[PDB]
């Protein structure tokens, strides 16, 4: 048993996008299936449900009249329509299923979805900006010294970060992106390393932001 | 509409204490309402079903209670896997509400954070902006306040802050602070300082930095 | 009564309210010879419905082009009467009836 | 009385967009609604036409099918959903109100709008290239020359170029902005200044860029 | 559908006298039109209601005629602010039709324009590039021709032309020629010239560039 | 006799369509039509029927439920209306007219069309990349020399390739565009030219793209 | 549904011969099927009416026979314009269903391809991409194999294959065959090459470049 999203992404104010849910290993055709949605910083909010044969649909006030949703049994697919997306739909979305089959009065969900994100904004795609964090006399503590790059710009949000090519996972944090005035998202990776070792290895960052097909690589600069 | 109302928000969960989590609905619902987990990056797990009935594959630490308006979730002898979201939803009329939210961390003792402080590269500065960083590692209560100080003024605006999540492996944290400018700006004062005040540290600590 | 098809538009019609009896009976070696039975025609087509026991009798090329065909059947203009080919090695369901 | 059309923009060919058409100042319930287009270089041409319930919509023959007319009495506002967008969509659109109240059979506007934009294009946003005018010899006369920046290449069509910060308007001519072969808007802005003062003060282009955010500022440069 | 007519489509206007601008219907419609003006950058105005009365609140100098085809609006005393889009609108039967145009332009008299030249900058010579252009300011008619000479050859290609409206203050006008082509064309030949001819000039001005 | 159809072109997962095919020389209200597609490397199946008033109406079970099939006989029209288009969709369509006149029994087609595409694809529109195939010591045999310019990466399909702005057109082959795997289309173009003639004369690339109104002319490099 | 198959699907015709084409059914359909024939760029051509009529306007070359299920499209005395793509088709009960296919093309003796590489240009380099081709022209028989070969090592990835259609000239051939790779690989990698092998040729042939 297994619920899939995707479609998922950036769009324009105005514009419209289809978002489409997966299922697998049960009968598709004999449940009914739910639609929800959690925005940032708050509690998750009803959204859409629709009933096993497709006859019966029922929709939030907020989004009466501009969603539209709809399945097919043939292809065991959930469809979400989105139409006159504005600011208040950006969120994340599941899919969930009913807990019982064949039945029309219950509305109980017991299987959910990892789900996928949609951003309502009008801004360009860019590429990130990568800086070294060289190390300085006053970051060795107890033998240990702290290094890492700060990554900037980067519009869309997925961006990867690794230490020589994934070999190095120790005392490494990567902390939440944090969005600027401008509106371009920003976040830092530092990781720790023992004072001795500085100026006989080689540290480098792995940047790869896959929206923009962006791949830089910076090595630490002692100074 | 039944306004659906979860307490607490936040709490802490010493590892063997029994802890209670209390949704109470605005109307008159029975046993009409699910409880769920869900821990972060992965999908929600059904927990409990009509409030009483334990959903099979759970462990029996978790519990259920109330009819009318007043639900209680009680979780006993807490382990390190009990942190995740925990939400209550009722089903009854349309349209379908959730509760709030509640997130459950581990508790343990207070460690002294450390400080660093990396100051801007040469490649901002010939940019045109400089951006000065200190962090905050290897401490277990959240309450840690940095502010910036330039020249014994402090300075509200340009800066940014983050925090890690709670750790998985010995439940510590990290924190970053960021203050940005223009070159000009920049150039214009020579000093700058990053001070944090935190509970396990006997006095505040100051860090500086001038060039 | 309350037919369609070729025979029923094109061709013999019969009223809603008939009182009488239909016979039909198999003629295979009766009228399929060898080659063919160029002797049995049927219209293919024609602008309207027959009345009911009413019959079209006669034949025009329909000109369904630009160009006035000058008495002779083409492209874009069509003669309406086909006919059948009963052959003896047919089989039943394309074998001559009466 | 007033009324405030918004929502126009870019749009790629073959999608959907909405516009909001806003009311105030008076019973809007009690009146029936025109939507008018007036494409570039041509005439304006009537669209769709909406009764104050509902029920009664006119659509003109090319454009049935695929513009949707609505409007909502409680928040005071009048819907145009557009889909399958084509080449002959980009226009100028006006929303108008009809003349007499409570009329079902009168079909006369009294009262339009400012208009929004919709333009069906499938480029990419690209940022303004400054570059100056230089003046010369050639440019002098009666003791007056003149001096300008030329911005080149864009596709977003709005630019507001201004000088000295707006303490230089007199003298100043901003021609409209013409296409290229390539597809992409340039124009040019040039101000005259006595030829005594050149050498002495200071001029300075400051064209500003909504939709690409682009911050780029040019002085004159005498040569 | 009726196909409504407006003449004429442009039109230039004295200080006084009186304006007449005909619309006419391909079919009878009685008296089932409106006159509406519109200025550059506003709202239209209603003017003219049923071809007869006029409008309160406007100036009692505007006027309205005809019955049945022909229809005729008078303007008499026109004043500066008078400069506007016209246009006549039919309200008898579905599809509603518009009329076609109409633009007044007041009349003043004769200057003679002042021509000026601009080569490219390095910025266009370094990205693979040049523009010539040359400029023409203050004069009323916009009957002003320029064409581009290149070693005494006439280009009629990868040539623009911009113009601006007429001026509010006292009428005048302004206008920009370019010429773009690649970097490598521009070093080849040296001598360029823009060639205007307007009627408030005795002869026509040639403004040459030689580098 | 003739039949034109048209309005084919890139449309989005989801989204609706509708093509029109033309009739002339011919009476256009006494045949019945067919509608017809052929897949990429499949054979041809049949989509729809229509008679000659347009009473009855036969679709496949497969486009069953999505297409409308109609028709104008004042314009001498046949329309076809997609809607919910998905990925088995891309194929070339084609306007066929069935053999006899006036009659409702026979379904013979005699006269085609040339075809139009539809393409089920949700890419953005880009702009060809020409790069030129410079001619090496090893590319002349027998006193000629092989030389081309290959164009790297466009959605849209329609590329055109010339030389010398057609002037050359001897031994010129353009190949068909092959898919690469991030979904871009690229092909090739080259034209054999005599070794002692390469040195001394001009060969240029004439690509245009009409989609994105691309114009890019590459000359050849000797190195 | 009834389903009609069609053979051959390829065919070589050497001119002055006959060709039979089969087209078969799963059902009974007697005389209920027609042939077409169609010619890259164009429309469709009503060649055969009802498997045994000649359509007037057809060169009395291509004739049909059979009845019931078998039906044979045989064309006699091949000239170098009846290369095209034909098909049956039956409209007795809907779903109407066509058949498969069969393309035609001339024979004629073995030529021996002539094979040209090129190295990428110095644009992907500064992007970041090299694309290396190697191309093949003047064969008649298509059967024609191209590996790739970097350090002696095969490459079975990252490569893509073109072949152009028949020639209507005197029946020839072309193919490309390209690797496209980052720059990293490219550089890390000296030698390359692509290995033809084929009928015409006694021993395949090898081209290399190193750089």
């Amino acid at each position: 048993v297994q619920l899939v999203e995707s479609g998922g992404g950036v769009v324009q104010p105005g514009r419209s996008l289809r978002l489409s849910c997966a299922a697998s290993e049960f009968t598709f055709s004999s449940f009914a299936m739910h639609w929800v949605r959690q925005a940032p910083g708050k509690g998750l909010e009803w959204v859409a449900l629709i009933s096993y044969d497709g006859s019966n649909k029922y929709y939030a006030d907020s989004v009466k009249g501009r969603f539209t949703i709809s399945r097919d049994n043939s292809k065991n697919t959930l469809y979400l329509q989105m139409n006159s997306l504005r600011a208040e739909d950006t969120a994340v979305y599941y899919c969930a299923r009913v807990s019982y089959p064949l039945t029309k009065y219950y509305y109980g969900m017991d299987v959910w979805g990892q789900g996928t994100t949609v951003t309502v904004s009008s801004a360009s795609t860019k590429g990130p900006s990568v800086f070294p964090l060289a190390p300085s006399s006053k970051s060795t503590s107890g033998g240990t010294a702290a290094l890492g790059c700060l990554v900037k710009d980067y519009f869309p949000e997925p961006v990867t970060v690794s230490w020589n090519s994934g070999a190095l996972t120790s005392g490494v944090h990567t902390f939440p992106a944090v969005l600027q005035s401008s509106g371009l998202y920003s976040l830092s990776s530092v990781v720790t390393v023992p004072s001795s070792s500085l100026g006989t290895q080689t540290y480098i960052c792995n940047v790869n932001h896959k929206p923009s097909n962006t791949k830089v690589d910076k090595k630490v600069e002692p100074k | 509409e039944i306004v659906m109302t979860q307490s607490p928000a936040f709490m802490s969960a010493t590892p063997g204490d029994k802890v209670n989590i209390s949704c109470k609905a605005s109307q008159d619902i029975a046993d009409d309402m699910n409880w769920y987990q869900q821990k972060p990056g992965e999908a929600a797990i059904f927990i409990i079903q009509e409030a009483t009935t334990l959903v099979p594959g759970i462990s029996p630490r978790f519990s259920g209670s109330g009819y009318g308006t007043d639900f209680t979730l009680t979780i006993n002898n807490i382990e390190s896997e009990d942190a995740a979201y925990y939400f209550c939803l009722q089903h009854d009329n349309f349209p379908l509400t959730f509760g709030g939210g509640t997130k459950v961390e581990i508790k343990r003792t207070v460690a002294a954070p450390s400080v660093f402080i990396f100051p801007p590269s040469d490649e901002q500065l010939k940019s045109g902006t400089a951006s000065v960083v200190c962090l905050l590692n290897n401490f277990y209560p959240r309450e840690a306040k940095v502010q910036w100080k330039v020249d014994n003024a402090l300075q509200s605006g340009n800066s940014q802050e983050s925090v890690t999540e709670q750790d998985s492996k010995d439940s510590t944290y990290s924190l970053s602070s960021t203050l940005t400018l223009s070159k000009a700006d920049y150039e214009k004062h020579k000093v700058y300082a990053c001070e944090v005040t935190h509970q396990g540290l006997s006095s505040p600590v100051t860090k500086s930095f001038n060039r | 009564p309350g037919q369609t098809g070729n025979i029923a538009d094109y061709n013999y019609k019969l009223p809603d309210d008939f009182t009488g009896c239909v016979i039909a009976w198999n003629s295979n070696k009766l009228d399929s010879k060898v080659g063919g039975n160029y002797n049995y025609l049927y219209r293919l087509f024609r602008k309207s419905n027959l009345k009911p026991f009413e019959r079209d009798i006669s034949t025009e090329i329909y000109q369904a082009g630009n160009k006035p065909c000058n008495g002779v059947a083409g492209f874009n203009c069509y003669f309406p009467l086909r006919s059948y080919g009963f052959r003896p090695t047919y089989g039943v369901g394309h074998q001559p009836y009466r």
